[PDB]
């Protein structure tokens, strides 16, 4: 539209995250097993977690489906806890559950705001 | 100003709102004596209590003079005579009084007659609502 | 302040809600019922007539955006002062919008609300959220 | 004359220097303009609150509280009405100590010619009433246009011979009118004046001399949208008795 | 305000009450006691009664320190005797709830209004 003339912020800026592919990581932590527990991400030796905002069982299913496990039941643990804690999020808007990696859902958005 | 059309829809809201007018303006007087607490001094000898009947004749007071405000709304200054004297030295009733029991007043319609509170009949009412307070509220001294 | 019960019943019909309708709803009526407010959004092109802001596209992202910042609010009650800051530091310095107008869209939120909700909207639940649209707007006052 | 720091509903931001704030004893808040260092003008029934009219002005010059810029108070020392105000609302206003110009205080300075010419653009700005009824807490300016006085002597009265008139002011209250008046309509956006902006000056800003001129002081306020116009007292018309009264005094 | 222009109806008329303070008294009647009863009124040698409206323990509380007793604690009795009718009624605002007499209470009304 124009240049300046415009109501955004500095803590709505944008920015850029590109790779080729061999370094995307998607894992679970802090639970019984490999197949429970928080979900961690890794990219560019970076590790971080991600934001409940629409976390639903259908949309739940894709990590479930990337890491060779099953389907998605609930959302918690019961066995092992103390895991490690990182300041960087990751948000997500929504994915309609047939795409079989996380990273092709639409709109995937790396680090820039903290859902609070 | 209410422009014609203004005024043509005011009056088929008003048609629409039939006999229920006297429960809604209890109801709106209710809502407004919730909402805003401190809109409750000007009424001290009054039983404000839930199903009162003492609100419910007061509402249906208010109606009724709304209604008549309707059918001379070429004329409302002459309608409300009366009760613009009550309501400017008598009772010194405040102005934002007023705009807060119109938009209680606008808010009960939206709850009972979604299908007609269209957005012209929206500013229609809120028009009407803003001239009658308006007459009310004039001599204000 | 809400007491519990407030608290209960306004989370509780919010989670009834949705965001893509009642915000642009809410935005177009104010910009039909108060025309003097179209100066602000004079980017979204033609608002002359009420079909055409009813019909607008960005009338209802906005919406969304501003429902957002309700929904926000709503998850921080507690510290609503804070939670709006940054808007409050946006209208008041690069927009110039009255404090009035933050009051003028809590009212017309509050009669869509009602608009769809119909009798579910029962005066007590009525005076938790016009305590907090009332929040919300001084919050974001100055 | 006519310096404004800013030339620019919308809430002001250094723009209007001129206007002052006025509050009763009974708590109603009216407007003002900044004639000179130390001279006021304002509507003569902003002066008849909550007390008879049979009272003297000695009885009113102590009872009424003034702000000026941004909350700096002032203090009155004497008030004096116009000796028709039955016909013309004319009120002029001294301070106890002339002003320290600056740029959050500097007067509107009178025409030398008539700027009430249909279609002329002005602007008003006043601490009256908003579209909730409630006193703005920031300063409001608005801008009008100049309308004809035949349709407004038809809007409030009827007809244009004194024989014919009869009252039909769609918001209960009549106004003054007469030769020393003009009337302006709404906004593009129908913006009107309400509540307690009485007294606030129609300001025209002359391209050529590049100066802000107080064209009228606002005499009906009660319009608020409801009637079509509002009513002001031509500045020219009273020119004259306003120098007197300054130099008098 | 204005003479003559107003719009107050002939049952709203003021009054005045002048008095040395030597000459008011109130008693409790109807009681077993003393300090139980209905609040009767003697003003210039007339009888009278203490409206409801506005009554509670906190103005009670002053009316049973003038009389000489302790503090009030029910806005009831048991009915010992009869009690005659009467027309006057006094009508009492808020009271501080320190001052040692009733009649040291700010903006009391006697007679007038009706408690209806
Ligand atoms: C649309 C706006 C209003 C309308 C049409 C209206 C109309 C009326 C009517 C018809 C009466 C009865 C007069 C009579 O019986 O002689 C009345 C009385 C009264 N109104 Fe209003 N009114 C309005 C706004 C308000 C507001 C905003 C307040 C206060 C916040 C208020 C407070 C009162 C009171 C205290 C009385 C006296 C009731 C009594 O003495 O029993 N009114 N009004
Ligand atoms: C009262 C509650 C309000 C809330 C929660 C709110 C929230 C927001 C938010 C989150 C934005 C950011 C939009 C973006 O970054 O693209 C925004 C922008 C904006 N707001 Fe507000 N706002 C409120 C009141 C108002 C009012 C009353 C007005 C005008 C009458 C207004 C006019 C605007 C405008 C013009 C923009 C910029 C739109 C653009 O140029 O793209 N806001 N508001
Ligand atoms: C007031 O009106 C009378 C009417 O006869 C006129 O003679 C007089 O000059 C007027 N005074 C002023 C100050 O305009």
């Amino acid at each position: 539209h124009e240049w300046g003339k415009h109501y955004c912020n500095h803590n709505e800026d944008a920015g850029v995250t590109c790779s080729d592919g061999s370094d995307l990581e998607l894992r679970l932590r802090g639970g019984g097993s490999r197949c429970a527990g928080t979900v961690e991400v890794e990219i560019q030796r970076l590790l971080g977690k991600v934001c409940d905002r629409g976390w639903g069982l259908k949309e739940a299913d894709v990590v479930c489906r990337q890491l060779g496990c099953g389907s998605a039941l609930k959302t918690s643990y019961q066995v092992y806890s103390k895991i490690q804690a990182t300041n960087t999020w990751l948000f997500l808007s929504s994915c309609n559950g047939n795409e079989t990696s996380l990273w092709d859902c639409k709109n995937w958005q790396w680090g820039g705001l903290t859902c609070d | 100003v209410l422009s014609p059309a203004d005024k043509t829809n005011v009056k088929a809201a008003w048609g629409k709102v039939g006999a229920h007018a006297g429960e809604y303006g209890a109801e709106a007087l209710e809502r407004m004596f919730l909402s805003f607490p401190t809109t409750k001094t000007y009424f001290p000898h009054f039983d404000l209590s839930h199903g009162s009947a003492q609100v419910k004749g007061h509402g249906k007071k208010v109606a009724d003079a709304l209604t008549n405000a309707v059918a001379h709304v070429d004329d409302m200054p002459n309608a409300l005579s009366a009760l613009s004297d009550l309501h400017a030295h008598k009772l010194r009733v405040d102005p934002v009084n007023f705009k807060l029991l119109s938009h209680c007043l606008l808010v009960t319609l939206a709850a009972h007659l979604p299908a007609e509170f269209t957005p012209a009949v929206h500013a229609s009412l809120d028009k009407f609502l803003a001239s009658v307070s308006t007459v009310l509220t004039s001599k204000y001294r | 302040h809400l007491t519990p019960e407030e608290k209960s019943a306004v989370t509780a019909l919010w989670g009834k809600v949705n965001v893509d309708e009642v915000g642009g709803e809410a935005l177009g009526r104010l910009l039909v019922v108060y025309p003097w407010t179209q100066r602000f959004f004079e980017s979204f092109g033609d608002l002359s007539t009420p079909d055409a802001v009813m019909g607008n596209p960005k009338v209802k992202a906005h919406g969304k955006k501003v429902l957002g910042a309700f929904s926000d609010g709503l998850a921080h009650l507690d510290n609503l002062k804070g939670t709006f800051a940054t808007l409050s530091e946006l209208h008041c310095d690069k927009l110039h919008v009255d404090p009035e107008n933050f009051r003028l869209l809590g009212n017309v939120l509050v009669c869509v609300l009602a608009h769809h909700f119909g009798k579910e909207f029962t005066p007590p639940v009525q005076a938790a959220y016009q305590k907090v649209v009332a929040g919300v707007a001084n919050a974001l006052a100055h | 004359c006519g310096k404004p720091k800013n030339p620019a509903h919308l809430d002001a931001k250094g723009s209007f220097p001129w206007q002052a704030k006025m509050v009763s004893h009974h708590n109603l808040t009216t407007g003002a303009t900044l004639i000179n260092e130390q001279w006021l003008l304002t509507t003569a029934k902003n002066l008849f609150l909550n007390h008879s009219e049979n009272a003297t002005a000695k009885d009113i010059a102590p009872t009424l509280t003034l702000y000026v810029g941004k909350k700096q108070l002032v203090e009155i020392e004497k008030v004096v009405l116009h000796p028709n105000y039955s016909q013309v609302d004319i009120g002029l206003i001294k301070l106890k100590q002339k002003v320290s110009v600056n740029e959050r205080v500097m007067p509107i300075c009178l025409p030398s010619k008539d700027y009430a010419e249909v279609g002329r653009v002005g602007y008003v700005s006043g601490w009256g009433r908003n579209a909730n009824f409630k006193f703005t807490d920031h300063l409001k300016y608005v801008m009008l246009p100049v309308a004809d006085q035949d349709q407004c002597i038809r809007h409030y009265e009827g007809s244009t011979v004194p024989e014919k008139k009869t009252p039909k002011s769609p918001v209960g209250v009549q106004p003054i009118l007469n030769e020393h008046t003009f009337c302006a309509g709404m906004s593009k956006y129908q913006e009107d004046t309400c509540y307690g902006d009485a007294g606030s000056a129609f300001a025209v800003h002359d391209l050529e001399e590049d100066t802000w001129y107080a064209t009228g002081i606002l005499s009906f306020d009660k319009s608020c949208a409801v009637a079509e116009y509002g009513v002001y007292v031509k500045v020219t018309s009273i020119q004259d008795w306003v120098q007197k009264t300054i130099a008098e005094n």
